[PDB]
RNA sequence: AAGGACCUGGCGGUGCUUCAUAUCCCUCUAGAGGAGCCUGUUCUGUAAUCGAUAAACCCCGAUCAACCUCACCACCUCUUGCUCAGCCUAUAUACCGCCAUCUUCAGCAAACCCUGAUGAAGGCUACAAAGUAAGCGCAAGUACCCACGUAAAGACGUUAGGUCAAGGUGUAGCCCAUGAGGUGGCAAGAAAUGGGCUACAUUUUCUACCCCAGAAACGAUAGCCCUUAUGAACUAUAAGGGUCGAAGGUGGAUUUAGC
């Protein structure tokens, strides 16, 4: 008995999407890495910082666009350029979508002196992969 | 309908300089999916064919690094959990290729990577004796 | 704001020693050897035992970021063990798989 | 520190304790029960110390087919927006705790007396 | 409103950084970048040399005149007449009591003014005040540049013919040799005049040629815009099409930053020339080169979009359809749509609106009537297409859904009244309960129609004899037109049924 | 640095526009604490 | 990866060649054995410039030209 | 409140420009893409997730952008760029008699902000001294002072620099200490005379 | 259920897209082709394909559900339809039927096969029930369509060959013929070129085997192929070995020996060489070490 | 309250039958309780951490403690104290997070129906008698060299199992302190026990090669002295050299690991 990202299973009435039922021992037979940078790769190097700031940067989108976001993020980091890509519920409106997409990108390409770019995909519900 | 009619081409000037000769670009691309990389090298064949170059395709071997984890926090000695690490390698070799033809194709490549890859170039290019000598 | 003031110590250890780095290492060069005079060599060494505290390299401790850890922290990912294993399971880094060989 | 901070629910869990010893056996614990809480549901994400006033999200952006400039909300205006909320947040509380009367029937804390209303339509329809 | 937001947004990203440095302070980044460094608008410690050096990176007016002030009072001394010169230019672009407190304070300076200091008081005083001072400043200027004598010109036109003559007599005598800016001025003055300027201008431009500076990307477009007009003028306007048609075929510079009106008022005399080949060569005007970045403000774009299409489709329109399909991109305004209908109206082309109204629809055709009328009269003027009465029932219904929204605006309720006759009569041509029972509605809100009447009886005729009584004598009671019908519907089999409703109808006749 | 990285997140906070629940759960409880004395 | 930090125009031979850099001291001394080991480590060390080569040079040159009493 | 709008899929005709509307690299955007293709481990009596919310498609690089076609473009465009490599040039032995002195670094690319690392500044290089050296007695001088820098089977001398930080400041102590070598080998003194 | 329509149409269309995408004429296209672009344009380094990214046909992505048994309103239409397991109870009759019309007259299928094939799962009880049902109606004799209903289920055997491959001679200079072969072992690689008309000494990378196996067991194993074919003195051999282990390389060197020489020898001798049981490549492998193990198989002392 | 009969589980030094895979043995091998050494535990004293401390801890937190690691202690200082404070202060019997356990398991089960006079409860008879089942787990598939095998996984729950000392948090406290800062030592063994290393022999020891040879008839990883590795700091941490050349003669019950 292991516990270690993975969900109760109850009664059956709670949603529960595919990265967060499926298990940690799991990920690289049945799912994808969140992010993808070749800092963990060997010859490289600063895989410490691309830890930090990666797990800095899903944080702070994550308390900036509150309540609006349904699951986990997808880095995409070519080169110099950064890709962010999130999927979102039609809560507030695309004023509000737009002015937090481009203050967030802003005061995150002054910080990591960086070009940055994101992306989002809405959705009415989130979609769920059981009930567990 | 909307095609458009004068292209805009960038300027090209061919300086005084002779081109650089470079003898093999030898580039390593190192990844985690086989897919990937498969995808990632028939792209770059496929460019290098196309621009008129030869090419030839190599598969080492993976490697793989493991480290031992405590699966519990306080006091388990017994019980661990393991990782691994692994990193796939592919080589590409062009022989007989210019200057200019490696600045074309590796501004090309240099765009057109994945995320999750690193690129490795290995330029050898000959040149003649000096004059000291 | 860092995590504690043990961290606060470590940080300022490792400032001290960085902005006394090169100094310490010439003078321990001075020390070391050998066909210089023996006096100099003296010289040097109560020279390094004046030099203020906090201020050599082995004070210092490959600490943990996050949960300020000592032990069991990784030179390459400076990440415990067990943050290091929470973000394999929560699959946030890249490129680590579980080793079932 | 902020890299300490986490998500909301995992702290809900751990200072509820739903599923610890305490729950198990039925030994339960001397009629103390924390109630849920949401506080990202309560306060738009606009306001704050600072009363910037943001044509984006907190003010409307276009007034007189005029785009706005951000501005200062004054100290005055500031106070005033903040005991709003605690007005609003203990009527919120107060709304959320608040009294259960289900009708005496046999006599208090037995379920003799209580109907618990018509019964379920039917899958095929039947109304009772 | 979106995009506007973006760029609010950036300006706030720009106030955070500006506001607090010290957090994005570290470079990260290798390739040091002062674009991603912190921007830094603090004044140092006092120090008067450097500090007026500073006044030209600060660009501000509170700092020039605090140094004045120090300068003037205490020290009584010029740091560099370079210095002062630098603090006159960003006084006179700054600038109205406050203008008039700079100027009256540009006189509390030194002696040390030259050629360059009183040019730029006459700049600041045209392009920011009257022009009687800087006629004054520029007799001072004589009594002891390119752009400067630009202002001069333009304060002093700003009827006028002697003015006008030696104007440019002198201008061109003098070695000055502009760049034909103070021409482009000169025209932005003459927007308006008859023809003994307009065709003047034309000799005007010949010498501009001759001597062969401009490319004619402004004051061209300003000639063509002055000859605006009672009767259109064929004859000039096939001469402008060659010469414009040689400007696209050679490829541009840009040099003057008014050519954003270039395009707008360029598309607006296609709007009123009204020809193809016209619209086909000032298409490939922006198509030629990178010139894609004269249309700019969305205003411009709109109506530049606008009479495009309203010309290629008041110009077959399979084309113009298949090309507006393919680049509608932002959803355009009503207009262009009614001009759409038009084409298809005068086309025949049936069973292209429901697509376009979809299209509408989809994008931003809400709570407007004017289009939905448009459609529904053109469409059900046809009744010729048999299998499209499905098609015709279902856009009816999507019609009526738009229009049920909300009551609260009070706008849908005269729709009906204007439009629920083609409507229903669209309901009518397979299911027709819901036609019925849709006129029923509308006579039960009332404005009766001939063609209210002809639906009546055809679908009375398609239609159980007290199923039609119960709406036709209903209706009649109501009105008496379908009162003079009902007396022709009664004939065949209805008036034996029952005869109180036959007395109703007898006693309302 | 952390004193960046909590400096940043708390002066924004105080403009309001990141909701730190970790900071309203801690807040909150304060609240209580000071409440019941 | 040399876009830039060019070493403001820095040469190998400045690196390396720390003889005229070693001029106010005899080839044979102690002082002399200790530069000449300073100035091998350094053209070793690519990562320090011209200008911290120079430093420790001129740093050792203080230290023991202020502790001259000694000269053995 | 707000509604939006359907997806792409029907509006995308089967006749398409995929290279113009996907010019650089960008995310799935399914929306967008017509393809209904889905991935994800189906339930039982279940199937693989919809394009809809797959955001494992976007945690999987994308390869979208950049078709067949779409290179093909870009190649034909690019050849007019391209130059041609000399015909006399047909292999090894007249590459190396053309131009003996090889040369070759490398350096790897990495993802990130920063760029440099130390590894670019190494350059090694390579010459056969059958053809160079045209004597004897400078010949086994050079190949006594050489340790391991030389190869008697396949007849090649190598040597390396990184003795600086700048590919072009190793270059040149390279070529410098080539020429350094080369001077002080012709001559030779009595202790090497006397052996 | 027009669901199904739907994602049939949409699933065509999207193949006319990805035609005109990876640039090929939409009408003339296949399953592979299909798998090739979307493996080209979306790989994933996921193992199982279950979760591999598939550009499937909805047909073989839904699985068969039973459509609606019984009309809008009424009676069902199969006449089992009021009890489970309708399909198998009306197959079990017509069976019945069958056997009981031949009595008045006078390889198998997987239950999970018969599962999908039907829409109602089944027990192993009443499996092994129809499975004697099909060997009773067997046993006896059977009519045309009786062996066609019958072969309906039961499915090919799918032999395998059982045979050791063959290797094909080689001729190089002075018109020599020779046989190479290759053998594994834990760590150590070998190639092995046998040369019949030589004979007698034996080289390994250019040592004889008498100093090159300075213990015995090595050169008898070596012997022990040539042994068992009994011809001993009648073919030489050449090797190049790349291992660790003097056992390794001498297992090595003996199955590529094997391996060569079962080429030149006949085919019944081939068979008899395999009876004996060299022509194997040994798949057993020193065990992974445990993280909580002393070694790969003992654990810790029980400390109590 | 006592009492009579019943429902469920546990228990039986409980009957019959079938089994025990390295587990029970008879069996096969190698080891632990013999002597020395390394490293934990109990215990003695010190002003001198802490926690687990049967199975399911004892080369355990620790894949490191000469100084930070230091949380103990003596001495000397700061009082908004890096923290819009801080606290390794108590509560693992509030918890989250993370794991042992049966598990070398295969059951756990929302939702329906039925039986028991509509009781606790149960629902098994296939040539079939009331059970039907979402879902989880198992399994399958995935990784390595396969399809076997090894890894991985192993649910519901017991031990209020361990962990507020990885980290945070509920409650109760210090908030001139029970917080914070800088010097030192603390970290030894009259003793008992545990896991591992060494050898107690000639399958040994030495010499070149790793296997065709020649000799002896062995054993210090402890202590004393010296040298070397890094450190600012080697009394001693580690490695090497000279000397010391014993205990030890193959184990006092029993017991451990292995197909
Ligand atoms: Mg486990
Ligand atoms: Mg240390
Ligand atoms: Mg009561
Ligand atoms: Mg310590
Ligand atoms: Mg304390
Ligand atoms: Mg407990
Ligand atoms: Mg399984
Ligand atoms: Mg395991
Ligand atoms: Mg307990
Ligand atoms: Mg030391």
């Amino acid at each position: 008995k292991n516990r270690a990202a993975r969900v109760r299973v109850s009664k059956g009435d709670k949603p529960v999407t595919y990265e967060e039922a499926h298990a940690p021992h799991y990920i690289a037979h049945r799912k994808g890495w969140l992010s993808l940078h070749t800092g963990n790769l060997d010859g490289e190097d600063h895989a410490a910082e691309r830890t930090v700031e990666d797990v800095f940067l899903r944080k702070f989108m994550w308390g900036t666009f509150p309540g609006c976001l349904a699951d986990q993020l997808v880095l995409k980091r070519r080169g110099n350029q950064l890709e962010i890509c999130a999927v979102v519920l039609r809560q507030l409106s695309p004023h509000k979508y737009y002015f937090l997409v481009g203050y967030s990108e802003t005061l995150l390409s002054y910080f990591y002196k960086c070009p940055v770019r994101l992306h989002l995909q809405t959705v009415p519900s989130k979609v769920v992969y059981k009930y567990l | 309908v909307d095609v458009p009619k004068d292209l805009t081409k960038p300027v090209v000037t061919i300086s005084d300089e002779p081109d650089i000769l470079y003898k093999r670009l030898s580039v390593l691309v190192k990844g985690h999916d086989k897919a990937v990389l498969d995808s990632y090298e028939y792209f770059a064949v496929l460019a290098a064919k196309e621009l008129g170059i030869s090419i030839k395709v190599h598969e080492p071997p993976r490697k793989i690094e493991r480290f031992t984890l405590l699966q519990s926090v306080h006091i388990y000695k017994k019980h661990r959990v393991q990782y691994e690490m692994r990193t796939l390698y592919r080589c590409l070799e062009l022989e007989h290729l210019t200057g200019s033809t490696a600045d074309v194709y590796l501004e090309y490549i240099q765009r057109n990577l994945p995320e999750g890859v690193a690129m490795e170039v290995t330029k050898t290019q000959l040149e003649q004796l000096p004059e000291h000598i | 704001h860092y995590v504690d003031w043990r961290m606060w110590r470590d940080v300022k250890r490792r400032k001290m020693a960085y902005e006394y780095a090169d100094e310490r290492l010439r003078i321990n060069s001075l020390r070391k050897n050998t066909i210089l005079p023996k006096i100099l060599q003296d010289v040097a060494d109560e020279e390094i035992a004046a030099l203020p505290r906090d201020s050599c390299p082995v004070r210092i401790r490959n600490r943990c970021v996050m949960t300020s850890r000592p032990r069991g922290v990784k030179r390459r990912w400076r990440l415990s063990r067990i943050v290091f294993r929470h973000l394999a399971d929560h699959g946030q880094l890249s490129g680590i798989q579980r080793a079932t060989w | 520190s902020f890299f300490t901070k986490l998500t909301a629910d995992e702290l809900w869990k751990g200072a509820l304790a739903e599923t610890g010893a305490g729950a198990k056996k039925g030994r339960g614990k001397r009629t103390k029960k924390k109630k849920r809480k949401d506080l990202n549901r309560g306060q738009i994400i606009g306001e704050g110390r600072y009363g910037f006033l943001w044509p984006g999200l907190n003010v409307p952006l276009m007034k007189n087919g005029a785009v706005q400039t951000i501005a200062q909300r004054s100290k005055e205006e500031q106070e005033k927006v903040e005991a709003d909320m605690i007005q609003q947040r203990e009527e919120w509380d107060r709304k959320k705790k608040m009294k259960v009367k289900r009708e005496r029937g046999w006599s208090g804390n037995s379920w003799g007396g209580i109907s618990l209303g018509p019964p379920d339509p039917g899958p095929c329809g039947e109304t009772y | 409103s979106f995009l506007l937001a973006k760029k609010s947004g950036e300006n706030v990203a720009k106030f955070i950084i500006n506001s607090y440095p010290k957090y994005f302070q570290k470079d990260i980044a290798e390739p040091h970048i002062p674009c991603l460094m912190p921007e830094y608008f603090e004044p140092q410690i006092k120090d008067i040399s450097e500090a007026a050096l500073k006044e030209r990176i600060e660009l501000r007016k509170v700092k020039a005149s605090v140094d004045m002030f120090d300068q003037l009072l205490q020290a009584g001394t010029t740091v560099s007449l370079e210095t002062t010169n630098s603090l006159l230019d960003l006084l006179c672009y700054y600038g109205t009591w406050r203008a008039k407190n700079n100027a009256e304070r540009i006189f509390s300076l030194m002696p040390e003014k030259n050629e360059h200091s009183y040019c730029t008081m006459i700049r600041g005083m045209v392009k920011h005040r009257a022009y009687e001072q800087a006629l004054n400043l520029y007799t001072e200027l004589l009594n002891n540049d390119v752009y400067t004598f630009n202002a001069l010109i333009e304060a002093t036109v700003c009827e006028k013919w002697s003015k006008i003559l030696e104007l440019l007599r002198h201008m061109v005598a003098q070695k000055v040799k502009p760049n034909l800016q103070t021409f482009n001025t000169i025209l932005k003055c003459l927007r308006r005049f008859h023809v003994f300027a307009r065709s003047p201008a034309l000799q005007v431009l010949r010498e501009m040629k001759a001597i062969g500076i401009e490319p004619s990307l402004a004051t061209y477009h300003h000639i063509i815009r002055l000859f605006d007009p009672g009767d259109p003028l064929k004859r000039s306007s096939f001469i402008i099409y060659d010469i414009m048609n040689e400007l696209m075929g050679k490829r541009f510079s840009p040099k003057d930053p008014d050519d954003d009106k270039f395009f707008q008022s360029a598309m607006s005399i296609c709007s009123s020339l009204r020809d193809l080949e016209l619209a086909y060569q000032v298409h490939g005007l922006l198509k030629t080169g990178d010139n894609w970045k004269f249309i700019g403000p969305d205003q411009h774009r709109n109506f530049y979009y606008s009479k495009f299409f309203d010309l290629i489709c008041l110009m077959q329109i399979d084309v113009t359809l298949k090309w507006y399909e393919d680049l509608i991109p932002y959803f355009p305004h009503s207009q262009t749509m009614i001009h759409l209908l038009q084409a298809l109206d005068v086309a025949n082309r049936l069973e292209v609106i429901p697509k376009i109204w979809k299209d509408s629809k989809e994008y931003g055709h809400t709570f407007r009537s004017d289009l939905r009328e448009e459609i529904l009269m053109l469409m059900a003027r046809d009744k010729h297409p048999p299998e499209l009465q499905v098609a015709f029932a279902d856009c009816a219904a999507d019609i009526k859904s738009a229009y049920e929204s909300q009551p609260i605006r009070q706008t849908a309720q005269d729709w009906p009244a204007t439009s629920l006759n083609c409507i229903a009569i669209l309901f009518l041509r397979g299911r027709t309960q819901e036609a019925w029972k849709m006129l029923g509605l509308f006579r039960k809100h009332k404005i009766p129609r001939s063609e209210l009447l002809n639906e009546l009886m055809d679908s009375a005729k398609v239609s159980s004899p007290s199923q039609a009584i119960e709406v036709v004598e209903l209706a009649s009671a109501f009105s008496l037109p379908i009162c003079e019908g009902l007396t022709q519907r009664v004939m065949s089999d209805f008036a034996i049924n029952q005869e109180q409703k036959e007395a109703l109808s007898n006693l309302t006749a | 640095n952390h004193h960046t990285y909590a400096e940043l997140m708390q002066t924004l906070r105080f403009l309001g526009l990141y909701r730190d629940e970790h900071q309203d759960f801690m807040d909150e409880q304060k609240r209580l604490k000071k409440l019941r004395g | 990866n040399e876009a830039g930090f060019d070493d403001d125009g820095s040469e190998f031979h400045e690196h390396i060649f720390l003889e005229k850099h070693l001029e106010s001291f005899p080839k044979q001394g102690p002082i002399r054995h200790f530069m000449e080991l300073v100035t091998c480590g350094l053209s070793k060390n690519p990562y320090l410039s011209v200008k911290q080569k120079v430093e420790h040079i001129e740093w050792f040159r203080n230290y023991f030209n202020e502790k001259k009493d000694i000269l053995k | 409140r707000r509604k939006a709008l359907p997806p792409r899929t029907e509006k995308m005709a089967v006749d398409q420009d995929w290279p113009s509307v996907y010019p650089v690299a960008a995310p799935f955007k399914p929306s967008a893409v017509p393809l209904p293709v889905r991935m994800g481990y189906p339930v039982k009596k279940g199937v693989p997730m919809a394009k809809e919310g797959n955001l494992e498609l976007l945690k999987i690089p994308n390869f979208l952008h950049l078709t067949p076609v779409a290179i093909k473009k870009h190649c034909e465009a690019l050849k007019d760029f391209c130059t041609e490599w000399p015909a006399a040039l047909d292999s090894d032995e007249k590459c190396e008699k053309h131009f003996p002195i090889e040369i070759d670094s490398t350096d790897y690319v990495s993802s990130g902000p920063s760029v440099r690392n130390p590894r670019a500044r190494v350059v090694v290089l390579r010459v056969k001294l059958s053809s160079l050296n045209l004597d004897d007695h400078a010949k086994k001088k050079l190949i006594k002072l050489v340790g391991e820098r030389y190869c008697k089977t396949t007849d090649v001398l190598t040597i390396k620099t990184d003795r600086c930080p700048l590919r072009r400041q190793n270059y040149d102590y390279a070529v410098y200490l080539l020429t350094v070598l080369y001077h002080e080998s012709w001559n030779t003194e009595e202790w090497e005379k006397s052996k | 259920e027009d669901f199904i329509k739907k994602q049939i149409e949409e699933f065509n269309i999207g193949k006319r897209h990805l035609a005109n995408m990876m640039g090929e004429d939409p009408e003339t296209f296949t399953q592979e082709d299909i798998d090739r672009a979307i493996a080209y344009l979306f790989p994933s380094g996921l193992f199982e394909k279950r979760a591999r990214p598939v550009m499937k046909h909805p047909e073989q992505i839904f699985p068969r559900q039973r459509a609606i048994q019984w009309g809008e309103d009424g009676r069902p239409f199969h006449y089992l339809f009021y009890t489970g397991k309708q399909s198998y109870y009306s197959l079990m009759h017509d069976v019945y039927g069958m056997l009981l019309n031949l009595e008045k007259h006078q390889r198998w299928l997987i239950k999970e096969e018969l599962e999908e094939m039907l829409v109602e799962k089944l027990s192993d009880l009443d499996y092994m029930q129809f499975i004697r049902l099909l060997e009773k109606l067997l046993t006896s004799q059977c009519g045309a369509a009786e062996e066609e209903f019958v072969q309906r289920f039961r499915r090919s055997v799918t032999l395998e060959s059982k045979k050791q491959l063959i290797e094909p001679v080689q001729y190089d200079e002075q018109g020599m013929a020779f046989s190479k072969s290759e053998g594994k072992r834990k760590t150590a690689k070998a190639e092995a070129i046998v040369y019949k008309h030589g004979s007698g000494r034996i080289k390994v990378n250019g040592i004889d085997y008498q100093l090159y196996f300075p213990i015995t067991q090595d050169r008898e194993q070596l012997m022990f192929p040539f042994h068992f074919v009994d011809r001993l003195g009648k073919h030489d051999v050449t090797c190049t070995v790349s291992g660790g282990g003097r056992s390794a390389q001498a297992g090595a060197i003996r199955l590529a020996m094997a391996k060569a020489l079962c080429s030149f020898v006949t085919e019944d001798e081939v068979e008899w060489m395999r009876q004996a049981g060299l022509l194997t490549t040994d798949p057993r492998v020193r065990e992974r070490k445990k993280p909580g193990q002393e070694g790969a198989r003992r654990k810790f002392t029980w400390k109590k």
